[PDB]
C-alpha cells in the first residue's frame, strides 16, 4: 500500500504539510489556557448575608432557612449547605453537578434568592444579600503589609479596596479578587448606655 | 418554538424585577415567583390518607417536607409540582364583636402580632473589640418568634 | 488578597500581570505600606513546562544517540530529530480545538507521548535503512519499507486510539484526569502516524545514503572517530541476535511449557495487582503547611491572636520556613469566623532551596507540631496541604447526620456522638472526627412579656435595646471621598464585656420612665453551638473518617452505613456529601470502558490481519507488561496512583505496537510460504533491532532520573525504577512470547 | 465506480465495520433521551403573585 | 430618578453605591455614571 | 452610529484623591492649555461645566 508514494516523490510537499502542522501547534501553544490542574471541583454558587448580633440559631432559621427553601430544587443541584456564625454571617454554598455551566447556575440561584428575599428580616435585607459563582482556582496571594506598623489592618484593607483590588480584578482571566482580613472603614458611634 | 427555555425565563425575570416596585406593598411582601414552564409530565404521584386519618393540608405539608425535594433531585426531573390544599399557616380567626368589646381595631391586634412574634438579634457579650483581657465571647439567646 | 482565575485562563499571563501591576502600584504606597507575593502556585506549572521541554530535548538527543549506534549513519538520526518535535508541538493545535488546556496532567500526557512518537520514528527509519542494507537505493528502499509498514501504521494508530480514547469517557474525578492524559496521547498518536506516512519516509528517501555514495562531510569523520566503537557494538549486537534466534527456537519447540509459564504469570499479574496498594493522586510538597489553633470553647479573639502570634514566631524560628501567614479568627470549618480558632499558613522555602533531607515538608510539620504541643492555651495541629485544592480527603469519607424530625440540636449531637461511639469498635474505620459543637458557652435572656407590658414597656423596645447596644445596628451611610461607608451604633466596649451589662441597659416605658432590664429580664448561663450548619435544609452534624490508603472506600462506607442504620435514633437520618456522594452517583463506567476498549482493539487488529485469531497474539501479551510494571512499583513499595496507571496504559500500548509489527511480519512471511515456526522466528529476528532501539532509548532516559540525589528526585526515581522494570518486561515478554502465541494461534487456525 | 470489490474479498474487515456500527448503536441506545413526544409545545415562562 | 436632588447629591448618594456594587462584573470594559440636574441618573456599563 | 470621530481619542481625568470639582476643572484646564503648548495634538474640547 503506497499512501507514502506521493510524498516520497515530493519531499517539499511533505515538508510543507509538517511545517503547517508545526505552525498551528505553536500558535495554539500561545493561545492555550495554562493551569495546574483541569476543572475538577464541581461548580458552586455562594450566597452571603449578614445579620449582625443575631445568634447562629436565629440566623439559621430566620435567614438561612427561607433562602434554602427557595434555593432547594434548583436544576442540576448536587447538594447545598448553609452556615450561620456567631459573628452574624450567613453563607450558603449550593453545589451543582459537574459540567453544569457556573453562570446558568448562579442565575437560577439568584432568582430563587430574590423570591425568598422579602422573607428576610429588614436588617439582613438592608445590609444586602449577594450571590456569586465561586472561582475555585487560586492563582496567587498578594498581601499588603505595614512592615514598620505605620498603618493598621483596617487601613491596609481600605487601601487594597481603594487602589489595588480593582486594578487586579481587571487583569484578564482573573475571575475574583477576595480580600481576607480586618474590616473596612466605618463611622462607629460607641454609646455609653449609662 | 425552539426559543431557549432558560434564557427566556431569565429575560422575563429581568422584566418582572423592573416592574416589582410598581406593585402594591402586600403583593411584594408575599413575593413574586418567575419560573420556566416544564411542559413534559413524566408521572403524577399522590400522597393519600386511605381511612381519612390525616387531611389535605397535613398531606401537602408532608409532601413538601419529605418527598418533594428528593424527587426533584432525581436526574432529569426538572420540576416537582404540588397540587392540593394550602400549606401550613398559623391562623388567628378574629371575633370582631369581641375585638370591639375591648375597644380594639383589627389593626391593633395585627400590630400586637408583629410586636410579639419577631426574631431578636440579642447581641454578643465580650465580642471584639474589647479592652481588658476579657476571657469569653458569649452570644445572647432570647425567644422572639412564637 | 486572593486572586482567583476564571476557567480557561492563563495562570502565567495573570501572574506576570499581577506582579507588574503590584510593582507599578507600590510606587504610590505611602511610606510604611508595602506588598508581598505570599503564595504564587503558578510556579508549579512553570516547572512542569520546563519538565516537558527539558525531557523532550533529552529524549530527542537520546534517540539520535541510539540511531547513531545501531544504524551508524548520522543521516538516519535526522528522521526522529524532526519527526518527534513536529508531532509533539503539533499536538497543541488539536488540543486547542477540543478546548483542552496546558495543565500538569496534559503535560505529563505529552511526556508519555514522547515515547510513542519516538517509537514511530524509529520504526519507519529502521525499516527504510534495513531495506537499504539489503542493497536497495534510498528512493526504492523507502518505497518498499513504506509498503511494509504503512498499513500497520494506520492500524496501530487506531489501536492506540482504541486503548486511550475510551479512558477519556470515564465518570467523575478519575475520568476528568484520564481525559487529559488520554486526549493528549491520542492526538499525538494520530499526528505522529500521519507524519510516519508522509514526512518521515520523504525525509529518509532524500537523506539516507544507499550503497555507494559515502563520506560526504560528517560521515567520514564519524566513522574515523567512532569506528572502534561501531565495530565492537556491531560484534556484540550480532552475537545477541543469533542467541535470541536460538532462544525463540527453543521456546517455539516447548510451546506448551511456554503456555504454562504464561498462565502462571497471568496469575502473578492478578496477585501483584491486588498486592500493590491502590492510590489516586500522590502527596506533593505544595510549599506550605496549615497550622490550626483551637482554643477552649468560647475564648475571645484576643486570646486567639496571642496564640496565633506565638505559633507564627515559633514557625519563623523553624528552619525551611519562609513565612507565617496568620489569620486569628479563621475557622477550618468553612473558612468562616470563630472567636476561639485561627489558622497560620506556614509557607516553606522553595523546594530546590535549603530544603534538605531532614528539612522537608513532613519533617517541618512534625517539628512544628512538637513545638506547638508546648502551647498549652490551645490545641494546635499543623497539617500538610491538599494535593489538589478543592477536594481534600484523598481516600476517606465525610457524611452529614441530619435532624429531619425537629429532634433539636441537643438530641442530634447525642445521636452523632453515639454514632462515633458505636463506629470506633473495629470496622477498619479510622479516627472518625466531628466538628459539631454545642458546648460553647452562651447567655440566655428571659424576657417576662406580661411583666414588661404591665410596666408600660414594649417587648419590641426591650429587643431593640438589646440589639442596638449588644448587637450593633447599622444606621445609614455617610460619604467620604465620594464613597459610602456605613455608620454603626453599638454599646461601647466597657459596657458589653460582661453578662450583667445586659441588666444595666435601660429601655423606656410608655410613661417616659427608664425601666432597666434588671427588672424585666433574667440572664442565665447556657451552652450552644457557635456555627449552625444546615445541610440540605436540615440542621446537620458532619462526621469524617476513613481507612488507611491500602484499603478502599467502599468497604468503609458499607461499615458506616450499616452502623448508622443500627445506631441513628428516630428522625435522624444521614447522607453522603463529597467525593463519596459523587462516586455513589457514578455508575463506574470502567466496567464498560475496558471491555469496550479491548473489543475495539480486537476488531481493529482483526481488520488488519484479516484473521479472527491473530489479534489474540497481540492481546494475550498485554497482561505481562502490567506485571512488569506492577512488580516494579511493588519492588519500590509505591502505590498504583493515576500517574502510574497512565504509565501502565502507555506500557500496554507500547507492548501492543511491538507485538503488532512482529505478528504482521510473521504473517507476510507465512504468506511467502513459510511454516508458522520459521515465520515466527524470521519475523522476531527482523523486528528485534527496532524494538531494542526503542527500549534502549527509554532505559538511557531512565538513567538520569535514577542518579539525581540531593534534588527533587522523589517522584523522579519513583517513576524511574517503575519505567525501568516496565521496559524490561515489555521487551522481554514481547520478544519471548509473541512468536509463541503466533505459532500457537496459527496452528489452531483450521483443523 | 464500485467500492464493494474491496470488501467482498475481505469479509472480516466488512464484519468489523458492521460490528463497530452495531456497538456504536448499542452505546447510543443507552444514552438517548426518552419521552413520548419531542419538544413540540413552545416554551413559556410563568409569573405568580 | 431622584426628583429635585442636586447632581452632586445624585452622583454621590445614588450613582456611587450603584457603581460600587456594579464594579467588578465579569468582562466589564468600563463604566460611567451621569447625574443630571433634572433628577435623572444614568449608568452605562460597557463590556468586552 | 456608535463611533464618535474615530480619527480621535477620548480620555478621562479622574478625581482619585478627593480634590474638588473646582480643582478637577483646574486640572483639566491646565491639561488643555499644556496640550496646546505641545505641537502634536489638535483642538481639545470638554463638556465639563
Ligand atoms: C517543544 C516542546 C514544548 C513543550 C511546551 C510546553 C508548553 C509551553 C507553554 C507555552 C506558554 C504559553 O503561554 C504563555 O506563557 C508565557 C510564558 O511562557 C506567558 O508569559 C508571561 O510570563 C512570562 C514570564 O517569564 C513573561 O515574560 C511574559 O511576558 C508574560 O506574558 C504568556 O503570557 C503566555 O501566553
Ligand atoms: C475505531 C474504529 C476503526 C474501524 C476501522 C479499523 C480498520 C483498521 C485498518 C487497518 C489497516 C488495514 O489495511 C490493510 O493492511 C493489510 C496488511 O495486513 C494489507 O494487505 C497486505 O497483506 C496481503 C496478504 O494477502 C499482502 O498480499 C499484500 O501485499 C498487503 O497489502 C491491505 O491491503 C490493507 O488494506
Ligand atoms: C475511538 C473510539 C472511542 C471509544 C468510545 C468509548 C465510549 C464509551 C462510553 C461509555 C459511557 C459511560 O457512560 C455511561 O454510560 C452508561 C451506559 O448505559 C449509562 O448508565 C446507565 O446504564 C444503565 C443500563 O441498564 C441504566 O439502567 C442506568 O440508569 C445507568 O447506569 C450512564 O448514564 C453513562 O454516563
Amino acid at each position: 500500500m503506497n499512501i507514502s508514494k506521493f510524498f516520497i516523490d515530493r519531499p517539499i510537499f511533505a515538508g510543507v504539510l509538517s511545517v503547517i502542522i508545526l505552525l498551528a501547534g505553536m500558535i495554539a501553544m500561545f493561545l492555550l489556557p495554562i493551569s495546574e490542574y483541569p476543572e475538577v471541583v464541581p461548580p458552586s454558587v455562594i450566597v452571603k448575608a449578614q445579620y449582625p448580633g443575631a445568634n447562629p440559631k436565629v440566623i439559621a432559621e430566620t435567614v438561612a432557612s427561607p433562602l434554602e427553601e427557595q434555593i432547594n430544587g434548583v436544576e442540576d443541584m448536587l447538594y447545598m449547605q448553609s452556615q450561620a456564625n456567631s459573628d452574624g454571617n450567613m453563607t450558603i454554598t449550593v453545589t451543582f453537578k459537574l459540567g453544569t455551566d457556573p453562570d446558568k447556575a448562579t442565575q437560577l440561584v439568584q432568582n430563587r434568592v430574590n423570591q425568598a428575599l422579602p422573607r428576610l428580616p429588614e436588617d439582613v435585607q438592608r445590609l444586602g444579600i449577594t450571590t456569586v459563582k465561586s472561582s475555585p482556582t487560586l492563582t496567587m496571594v498578594v498581601h499588603l503589609i505595614s512592615p514598620n506598623d505605620s498603618y493598621d489592618m483596617t487601613y491596609l484593607r481600605n487601601y487594597a479596596l481603594i487602589n489595588v483590588k480593582d486594578r487586579l480584578s481587571r487583569i484578564q482571566g482573573v475571575g475574583q479578587v477576595q480580600l481576607w482580613g480586618a474590616g473596612d472603614y466605618a463611622m462607629r458611634v460607641w454609646l455609653d448606655p449609662q | 418554538l425552539g426559543t431557549d427555555p432558560d434564557k427566556a425565563t431569565q429575560l422575563v425575570q429581568n422584566r418582572v424585577n423592573q416592574a416589582l416596585p410598581r406593585l402594591p406593598e402586600d403583593v411584594q411582601r408575599l413575593g413574586i415567583t418567575t419560573v420556566k414552564s416544564s411542559p413534559t409530565l413524566t408521572m403524577v404521584v399522590h400522597l393519600i390518607s386511605p381511612n381519612d386519618s390525616y387531611d389535605m393540608t397535613y398531606l401537602r405539608n408532608y409532601a413538601l417536607i419529605n418527598v418533594k425535594d428528593r424527587l426533584s433531585r432525581i436526574q432529569g426531573v426538572g420540576q416537582v409540582q404540588l397540587w392540593g390544599a394550602g400549606d401550613y399557616a398559623m391562623r388567628v380567626w378574629l371575633d370582631p364583636q369581641k375585638v370591639a368589646q375591648r375597644n380594639l381595631t383589627a389593626d391593633d391586634v395585627v400590630r400586637a402580632i408583629r410586636e410579639q412574634n419577631v426574631q431578636v438579634a440579642a447581641g454578643v457579650i465580650g465580642a471584639s473589640p474589647t479592652l481588658p483581657g476579657t476571657p469569653l465571647q458569649l452570644s445572647v439567646n432570647a425567644r422572639g418568634r412564637l | 488578597m486572593a486572586i482567583n482565575q476564571s476557567p480557561g485562563a492563563n495562570s502565567l499571563a495573570i501572574s506576570d500581570e499581577v506582579r507588574k501591576t503590584m510593582a507599578e502600584l507600590k510606587q504610590d504606597f505611602p511610606a510604611g505600606v508595602d506588598y508581598r507575593i505570599v503564595y504564587d502556585p503558578t510556579q508549579f506549572v512553570r516547572s512542569s513546562i520546563k519538565a516537558v521541554v527539558h525531557t523532550l530535548l533529552e529524549a530527542i538527543a537520546l534517540v539520535v544517540i541510539v540511531v547513531i549506534v545501531f544504524l551508524q549513519t548520522w543521516r538516519a538520526s535526522i528522521i526522529p530529530l524532526i519527526a518527534v518535535p513536529v508531532s509533539i508541538v503539533g499536538t497543541f493545535s488539536l488540543l486547542l480545538l477540543f478546548g483542552y488546556s496546558i495543565n500538569a496532567l496534559s503535560l505529563f500526557g505529552m511526556v508519555l507521548a514522547i515515547g510513542i512518537v519516538v517509537d514511530d520514528a524509529i520504526v519507519v527509519v529502521e525499516n527504510v535503512e534495513r531495506n537499504i542494507e539489503n542493497g536497495l537505493t534510498a528512493r526504492a528502499a523507502t518505497y518498499k519499507a513504506m509498503q511494509e509498514v504503512s498499513g500497520p501504521i494506520i492500524a496501530i494508530a487506531l489501536t492506540l486510539v482504541a486503548v486511550f480514547v475510551p479512558l477519556a469517557f470515564m465518570s467523575g474525578l478519575t475520568g476528568q484526569f484520564y481525559k487529559q492524559f488520554a486526549m493528549t496521547i491520542a492526538i499525538s498518536t494520530v499526528i505522529s502516524a500521519f507524519n510516519s506516512l508522509t514526512l518521515s519516509p520523504a525525509l529518509s528517501a532524500i537523506l539516507l545514503k544507499g550503497h555507494g555514495d559515502k563520506e560526504d562531510w560528517l560521515t567520514r569523520v564519524m566513522n574515523r572517530v567512532l569506528g572502534g566503537f561501531f565495530r565492537g557494538f556491531n560484534k556484540v549486537f550480532h552475537r545477541g541476535a543469533e542467541n535470541y534466534g536460538r532462544g525463540v527456537r527453543g521456546v517455539l519447540s516447548r510451546k506448551a511449557v511456554m503456555l504454562g509459564l504464561y498462565l502462571v504469570l497471568v496469575g502473578a499479574t492478578l496477585m501483584v495487582s491486588k498486592i500493590v496498594p491502590g492510590g489516586f493522586v500522590p502527596a506533593q510538597d505544595k510549599e506550605y503547611l496549615i497550622a490550626f489553633a483551637q482554643l477552649p470553647n468560647g475564648a475571645s479573639l484576643d486570646r486567639t491572636e496571642k496564640v496565633i502570634r506565638d505559633m507564627g514566631a515559633i514557625a519563623l524560628k523553624q528552619p525551611g520556613v519562609e513565612s507565617a501567614v496568620a489569620f486569628p479568627g479563621l475557622s477550618v470549618n468553612g473558612f468562616t469566623n470563630s472567636s476561639s480558632a485561627g489558622i497560620v499558613f506556614v509557607t516553606l522555602k522553595p523546594f530546590d532551596q535549603r530544603h534538605g533531607k531532614a528539612l522537608s515538608a513532613g519533617a517541618i510539620a512534625g517539628a512544628l507540631n512538637q513545638k506547638y504541643a508546648a502551647l498549652k492555651d490551645s490545641f494546635v495541629a499543623v497539617f500538610p496541604p491538599p494535593p489538589v485544592l478543592g477536594l481534600g480527603t484523598l481516600g476517606g469519607f465525610k457524611m452529614q447526620i441530619e435532624d429531619r424530625g425537629a429532634v433539636g440540636y441537643a438530641r442530634l449531637a447525642d445521636a452523632t456522638n453515639d454514632f462515633i461511639k458505636r463506629a470506633q469498635q473495629a470496622p477498619e474505620l479510622g479516627p472518625l472526627f466531628t466538628s459539631y459543637q454545642i458546648n460553647v458557652p452562651q447567655l440566655n435572656v428571659d424576657l417576662d412579656r406580661v411583666k414588661a407590658k404591665q410596666l408600660g414597656v414594649n417587648v419590641t423596645d426591650v429587643f431593640d435595646t438589646m440589639q442596638i447596644y449588644l448587637g450593633s445596628l447599622y444606621v445609614n451611610d455617610f460619604n467620604r471621598f465620594g464613597r459610602v461607608y456605613q455608620v454603626r451604633v453599638q454599646a461601647d466596649a466597657p459596657f458589653r464585656q460582661r453578662a450583667d451589662d445586659i441588666l444595666q441597659l435601660k429601655t423606656r416605658n410608655a410613661a417616659g420612665e427608664m425601666v432597666p432590664l434588671s427588672s424585666l429580664v433574667t440572664v442565665s448561663p447556657t451552652f450552644g453551638p457557635e456555627m449552625v450548619v444546615r445541610y440540605n435544609a436540615y440542621t446537620a452534624a458532619d462526621v469524617n473518617g476513613g481507612p488507611a490508603p491500602g484499603y478502599s472506600s467502599g468497604q468503609a462506607q458499607a461499615a458506616v452505613e450499616r452502623i448508622a442504620a443500627q445506631t441513628l435514633p428516630r428522625g435522624v437520618k444521614f447522607e453522603w456529601t463529597d467525593l463519596t456522594y459523587q462516586q455513589i452517583l457514578a455508575g463506574d463506567s470502567a466496567f464498560w470502558v475496558f471491555p469496550i476498549s479491548v473489543l475495539l482493539v480486537f476488531l481493529v487488529l482483526a481488520a488488519l490481519y484479516e484473521s479472527l485469531t491473530l489479534p489474540l497474539a497481540v492481546i494475550l501479551i498485554v497482561p505481562m507488561s502490567i506485571l512488569s510494571a506492577l512488580t516494579g512499583v511493588w519492588l519500590t513499595q509505591g502505590d498504583n496512583n493515576i500517574f502510574t496507571q497512565i504509565g501502565l496504559m502507555v506500557l500496554v500500548g507500547l507492548s501492543a505496537k511491538n507485538a503488532i509489527l512482529i505478528v504482521e511480519f510473521a504473517r507476510e512471511l507465512e504468506h511467502d510460504g513459510k511454516t508458522p515456526f520459521e515465520a515466527a522466528v524470521e519475523a522476531s529476528r527482523l523486528r528485534l533491532r527496532p524494538i531494542l532501539m526503542t527500549s534502549i532509548a527509554f532505559i538511557m532516559g531512565v538513567v538520569p532520573l535514577v542518579l539525581s540525589t540531593g534534588a527533587g528526585a522523589e517522584m523522579r526515581h519513583a517513576m524511574g525504577v517503575a519505567v525501568f522494570f516496565g521496559m524490561l518486561g515489555v521487551t522481554l515478554f514481547g520478544l519471548m512470547l509473541t512468536p509463541v502465541f503466533y505459532v500457537v494461534l496459527r496452528t489452531l487456525a483450521g483443523g
